[PDB]
């Protein structure tokens, strides 16, 4: 049976991102915005069941649970063309419509309030799945609601499906734009915590890199947050294409994340894509050379992930899963990974066999690709912790200053203390230590408290 | 050739001066027309192109969603002894996986030809050893999809299915380990056992999935597409038969299903067996770690609940038993990690030797399998042959 | 028409005559690290991939015949091969036969040539004798480009060295002037070979191929083209070729010395190291100037005794500013 | 990979010159003003990566950095057709918009204030370049902002790509005309200083020489400031052609200047072009002969550097490379060399090897050539010292008079003293002396 993926939509921004992700998956699988297979979608070679569930023999319904503390986004989804894709019983909107006030703790309390609906949606999607692989949580790290609700959804998916894989698409906040959400670092820390502890694979999409690309290539002086979020959703889609487009290998979510996630604790993945082009720039058939492509991939302005400079950890690849979209020959993907190894773009564990898995899949005929050749790399690299460690440190810096905490004190999770923030910081620290351990032969013992205490001394 | 084509259609679907040349051109033209008519009859009556497409979808693993769903459904069944497998049950599982995957969208004429075959069940056999896809060829299409061609296609199907089954078993082991890490966060001493299980399962999944990818795409899918293109471009029935036979032989060789690749096939089978062993060891380690984590969590929950009720959270006997259980779990975690590391190292050695043989194999698909198995150059660090094969031959042909 | 002789010939010009400078730039950028290894240490896969990158990277990807372009690693360096060939029936034949093949692992830079796949019936015209002449032209241009790239790298490295230590700038002036004499020399030799030999002989071939009456005329014109390019590139004179080889070897040794010194200064007895570097540069300058004066003298000799009017062009290019004129008179 | 050139645009005049240079380079490479490859650019023999960088997989952006101390020029660039050519992260505009007040020191201080943006621009262009050779700074020496900011950009270009060669096309101010910018001689000195210290070869573009070329060769009676900027951009194009048009030799900027620059100090180059035509003067296709080309290139009236007619000093070229494209008769080349020798129209260096390198390339289909046969010369010529020596003398004359120093004292670099102007004048004097030495055999010991 196909490996179904349950989509968890958290908060206003997260729910919008999840809706656009489900729209993109439907477009790639030829599913209409109403959840009905189009009459023209006769090429039954796509794996819709990876990301969508069938409600009947003809109707594919997204395995999506919409949870928000503000009603505006949920109403916009129910007012969108994709209103019929989602189960209406799987859409939770807070009656008060007030949102989480950009408070991570408020978002967590809202997730707790919508816990029943979201977990009922996830369980309903899993029971309709013969071999449900797991849940995918879609959320924003910059708001208040989407981060806490996403962490709640990840926790409940881990609790309910302890033998199932949990992949996450974790959007990192843009670092070049001034976020109006001053408490964003707490939300980002909680989301990175939940991805580290309760997800099996988290593809980090740093909006900062999206903004940099918008600035340098589109000549946009001030890249908006919306363009960065759409780039992050595109990156997550590209990283999940091998799960959503079945092929010879890595045709299932557990198979997709197995090659990407070497250890259960070292589950913080970094992504890279090349060549990167903006949707608007299709106009200029650029004579990009192979040399220019490789140099641009190494150029931070063209890479869709802004990984921090971790100075403490000799970051290496723990595991790599390559999701290739388009016309791909398995031998060509293998040669490409080999060339990456020759350039030492990824260091692998020395104590066991590890590689970049390559799946060859046909492309969707319905989706126009702006790039003649594209590729996504998913890798677990300790340098992704530098983003998460920095988010955790900023969260702790805000909590120690009680900045924007008045919005969180309204929610029960933060009424008495800020213990949820400290637990998030500890989870991100354990993730950093495990990712550093995953660079070492001792990765067999990664995530053991003795290694966390040895990397924190 | 003309009379042969006529017989195939029936059973399966200047003269005064230079007599020798007066009819030669006419004989050749008539031969061409009769052969073309025979090939068209064979195609229209035996659906040769449709049989080739069915072979591609099922036996060449072209319906990758179908193969994925079959392997996922078989994983809990194929780990069991084959002596408990029912061929009817395996076919029902295949049909269920089809209905649960994009295989349900295949045409009824194609889907009816894709089936699950169970080999003779022996004790101790896994599903990977007995599961195969088959494609029934008959009539005129059986002239192109001969019994040899069908056997080669079924061999490639079974090999890809076994590799995918082992990959999915190891992926399920690693998924269980990763998910239980969330549960075992409250039991950090047990987390390392789960991580070791995840690492071993990830290595085994990588090996098996790379072998399956090579077989199904570089060998099976490409040779099936070549067969279909040649049949569509075939000028006669004998040309179609020969082109399909050559395609099937190419698929067998590159999927290691031919007679000459038998050593490569044996090395790939040993790699798959070591990957399955690693997967099973990792799944057992992760199961033990998750059970220990669940017991620790239940003990902590009972303690907290008794404290909330104002009772002494744990009795001294119960507290000593809980501490003993946590100690035993922590002491088994290093042991589980060591066992998973040993299994991973054995699997990696077997995979490296298989990759070396594949890189030395004449089949290009095997070279692609070697390149995929060592994408991070782990096997290339362990198997010299994957590094040497690409470097040595190209310099020699450049010196003339 | 059916064998597209002119299209194949244009492909040969694009690849073998280094007409596609952007192609050669891309190829040498991708392959320089792999070709710098000993031929035994070179991975042929990397050269084929760099070739494919250069093919895909150049405007030759629009060439329908680009796939006929191959990488060829010659068994001997071009200079030893040409000296052995020219020594045939010469007094040097015995000296080349008794010349131990220098244990210098032939570098890919010295072994690199193109080959060109010509199918029947076009294999009648673009035969191995033609392809080998194209390979010789390719390897010659590739080596000239290697020497140019080395002189430019030494230039850049010296410009960087001038930026790190203001005080070292006086010591670097002599290395700069040696590099500049080598660079002007290398560029003028490349210019002669490209625009007066390869380009003129190709234009003559295309005109003669346009005037061919039969396939044997086309073959004759192509052979005459290759022989003209070979003649005018100084490849047929063993003494000039041997002096040019020594000059290029001295240029490469100078560029390697300057690069090592600039790298050392960037990473960084120092006065001793600087005096040793200056002494090495002055020794390279002396050797280069001696070989250049011997080259100009030989060109003048062949121009006067052998009526090789083309050799006067080499001299005028080589001494366009009269830098060697007083030295030639001396 | 092509040898990419990063363009540094400084101040109003410098930014206009840079914009026109990038436009001309795009036209030669068939790049639209929007960064799209033009359909007419089918001759894939041009190095677009030399003048443009790829910003993404589809958009080619000119490697141009727009730096001004006054917001007017930066806004005009962002409102120009080249707005999409420049990386928006590579555009630095001073928030105060006040400019440098025609003060070289103020322009330098603004460059120091915009140092981060400029070096970020250089690094972004270098990372987008597979084989970045270096940065070329286009600016005017006569204003306040474009000279100082150009020197700042040159310093930051050397700092950011310190292992890469940096050639500059530095337009020096006219020293014989009274500049309305009283601090222009200081600005000219600062530009010559930066060219001497951070460039390996500096082609001096004298706006007086640009006007002379427009009058005598382009038949432009009154060259506009826009025409002077276009002449400077043409000079930069001619000096960078060997980087932008790959051939058998001189395929990189360091390789191109290596043959031209014997010593680091003797880096003051003069340029000449023939036939020189104004954009308006395209109508008359002058049948220029090789003799006429060589004579006009060697003629100061058509040369993009205004050297005085020194009758006493035999000023000479250190090296000259003429790339000639089109129909050339060998007998005409011979007659041209004969006439040049008889008229002594070009003196060459006596102290080192120098020649005219010739690479044969097809012409761009996208760039209209006004001449049936055209040629560019890039040369290092000691007569550029006459421009640099005059700029240095004028700088010293202004600094000794504290002329226009009040505008510089507003900026921190000149608040306490004008020592930067005097150091610039001294550097320009040393550059002039070294360039003059390069005409003599004793150039081997120049600067000792």
């Amino acid at each position: 049976m196909p490996r179904e993926i349950i989509t968890l939509q958290l908060g206003q921004c997260g729910n919008q991102i999840g809706f656009e992700f489900w729209k993109q998956l439907c477009a790639e699988h030829g599913i209409s915005p109403e959840g009905i297979v189009e009459e023209f979608a006769t090429e039954g070679t796509d794996r819709k069941d990876v990301f969508f569930y069938q409600a009947d023999d003809e109707h594919y319904i997204p395995r999506a649970v919409l949870l928000d503390l503000e009603p505006r986004v949920i109403h916009s989804i129910l007012n969108s063309p994709y209103a019929k894709l989602y189960n209406p019983e799987n859409i939770y909107l807070s009656e008060h419509g007030g949102g989480a006030g950009n408070n991570w703790a408020s978002g967590f309390s809202q997730g707790e309030k919508i816990h029943e609906d979201i977990f009922d949606i996830i369980d309903r999607e899993a029971d309709g799945s013969d071999s449900l692989e797991g849940f995918v949580l879609c959320h924003s790290i910059a708001g208040g609601t989407g981060s806490g609700l996403g962490s709640y959804l990840l926790e409940r998916l881990n609790d309910r499906y302890p033998k199932k894989l949990v992949q996450t698409y974790s959007v990192f906040p843009n670092q070049d734009e001034m976020s109006d959400v001053v408490v964003q670092p707490y939300n980002s820390l909680l989301t990175l915590k939940r991805l580290t502890q309760n997800a099996d694979c988290v593809v980090v999409l740093d909006n900062t890199a999206l903004n940099r690309i918008a600035t340098d290539r589109l000549h946009i002086q001030n890249p908006s947050f919306s363009q960065i979020n759409q780039l992050v959703s595109t990156i997550m889609s590209a990283s999940t294409t091998t799960l959503r487009y079945p092929g010879y290998m890595n045709n299932d979510l557990i198979g997709l994340i197995a090659s990407l996630i070497p250890t259960p604790r070292l589950h913080f993945l970094m992504t890279g894509y090349t060549p990167l082009t903006t949707d608007q720039s299709v106009a200029s058939v650029r004579k990009t050379t192979v040399l220019d492509v490789m140099r641009r991939l190494l150029q931070p302005k063209n890479v869709m992930v802004s990984t921090g400079r971790d100075r403490q950890t000799n970051h290496c690849y723990i595991a790599i899963l390559n999701i290739i979209q388009g016309e791909v020959d398995p031998t060509q993907v293998h040669k490409s990974l080999q060339r990456i190894r020759e350039r030492k773009l990824a260091n692998f564990i020395p104590w066991g066999p590890a590689s970049i898995q390559v799946a060859l899949s046909r492309k969707s005929p319905y989706l126009p690709s702006a790039h003649r050749v594209s590729g996504l790399m998913m890798a677990n690299h300790t340098s992704i912790s530098s983003l998460f460690e920095r988010t955790c440190r900023q969260y702790d810096k805000l909590r120690k200053r009680e900045a924007f905490l008045e919005q969180f004190r309204k929610e029960d999770m933060f009424k008495d203390n800020f213990d949820e923030m400290d637990t998030s910081r500890e989870i991100v620290q354990q993730l950093i230590d495990e990712y550093h351990a995953a660079t070492r032969p001792d990765y067999i013992s990664w995530g053991t408290q003795e290694q966390e205490n040895l990397y924190f001394q | 050739l003309i009379g042969k084509s006529i017989n195939f259609l029936h059973q399966v679907c200047d003269l005064f001066t230079d007599l020798e040349n007066a009819f030669q051109g006419k004989i050749d033209a008539a031969y061409f027309e009769t052969s073309k008519y025979l090939l068209d009859v064979l195609n229209k009556k035996y659906s040769l192109l449709d049989h080739m497409q069915a072979m591609r979808r099922y036996l060449l693993l072209g319906q990758g969603d179908f193969i994925r769903h079959l392997m996922d459904l078989l994983k809990p069944e194929l780990v069991r002894p084959a002596t408990t497998l029912y061929q009817h049950n395996l076919t029902g599982i295949l049909e269920t996986a089809v209905r649960a995957t994009n295989a349900q969208f295949d045409s009824p004429e194609i889907l009816r030809r894709l089936d699950v075959r169970l080999l003779e069940v022996s004790p101790g056999d896994t599903g990977w050893d007995v599961f195969s896809l088959d494609y029934h060829v008959d009539g005129p299409i059986a002239t192109v999809f001969t019994r040899e061609c069908m056997s080669h296609y079924l061999r490639v199907f079974n090999f890809l299915w076994r590799a995918k089954r082992m990959e999915y078993i190891l992926t399920d082991i690693r998924k269980g380990h990763m998910c239980n890490a969330k549960l075992l966060r409250n039991m950090p001493e047990f987390s390392g056992v789960l991580h070791q299980c995840h690492i071993l399962a990830s290595e085994m999944v990588h090996f098996i999935h790379q072998m399956q990818y090579y077989i199904t795409f570089e060998v099976l899918e490409c040779s099936w597409d070549e067969l279909w293109n040649k049949v569509q471009q075939a000028q006669d029935l004998d040309h179609i038969i020969a082109a399909h036979e050559v395609f099937l032989d190419t698929i067998i060789s590159r999927c290691l299903l031919d007679s000459d690749s038998r050593a490569l096939l044996n090395q790939l089978r040993a790699v798959f067996d070591q990957i399955i062993e690693l997967q099973n060891a990792q799944d057992a380690i992760y199961r033990a770690a998750l059970e220990e984590l669940q017991r620790r969590l239940q003990f902590e929950e009972k303690k907290k609940q008794r404290e909330i009720e104002g009772q002494w959270g744990v009795t001294a006997a119960e507290e000593e038993e809980e501490n003993k259980r946590i100690g035993e779990f922590k002491e088994s975690i290093p042991k589980m990690c060591s066992q998973l590391r040993i299994l991973t190292h054995f699997y990696q050695g077997i995979v490296q030797q298989f990759l070396v043989l594949l890189t030395t194999s004449s089949d290009e698909s095997l070279r692609f399998l070697s390149f995929r198995l060592d994408f991070n150059e782990h096997y290339k660090a362990r198997e010299p042959r994957l590094r040497v094969s690409l470097g040595t031959r190209g310099r020699r042909s450049s010196h003339t | 028409e059916e064998k597209e002789l002119v299209a194949h010939l244009r492909s040969i010009k694009r690849y073998f005559l280094m007409d596609q400078g952007d192609f050669f730039v891309h190829f040498m950028d991708l392959a320089e690290e792999e070709l710098r290894k000993p031929v035994e240490d070179i991975t042929p896969p990397r050269l084929e991939a760099l070739l494919e990158l250069a093919l895909r990277m150049s405007t030759a990807n629009t060439d329908p015949f680009k796939d006929d372009l191959k990488i060829d690693l010659m068994p001997h360096d071009l200079i030893t091969q040409l000296l052995r060939v020219l020594a045939i029936e010469t007094k040097q034949e015995k000296a080349m036969a008794h010349a131990d093949p220098t244990e210098l692992a032939l570098s890919g830079l010295e072994a690199f040539s193109f080959d060109y796949i010509v199918k029947w019936p076009l294999s009648l015209i673009i035969n191995r004798k033609a392809l080998t002449r194209y390979q010789m032209l390719f390897r010659h241009m590739f080596y000239c480009k290697h020497v140019e790239r080395q002189l430019c790298s030494v230039w850049i490295s010296n410009k960087t060295a001038k930026q790190h230590s203001l005080h070292s700038a006086q010591w670097f002036a002599g290395a700069f002037t040696l590099r500049q004499r080598m660079l002007n020399f290398v560029q003028n030799i490349q210019y002669y070979m490209m625009f007066e030999v390869m380009e003129p002989t190709w234009h003559i071939l295309e005109k003669n191929l346009k005037s061919a009456s039969n396939i044997d005329d086309v073959l004759g014109h192509h052979t005459g083209f290759l022989d003209t390019c070979l003649k005018d590139c100084m490849l047929t004179n063993p003494e000039l070729l041997k002096v040019f080889s020594k000059l290029m070897s001295v240029c490469v040794m100078f560029t390697n010395c300057m690069q090592k010194f600039t790298q050392s200064m960037k990473l960084d007895d120092t006065v001793q190291l600087v005096s040793g570097f200056e002494a090495t540069i002055n020794k390279f300058d002396k050797n280069f100037s001696a070989h250049l004066l011997d080259l100009l003298a030989r060109l003048s000799i062949y121009s006067t005794s052998d009526c090789e009017h083309g050799m006067a062009s080499v001299i005028s290019r080589l001494d366009f500013n009269g830098f060697y004129t007083e030295r030639l008179e001396r």
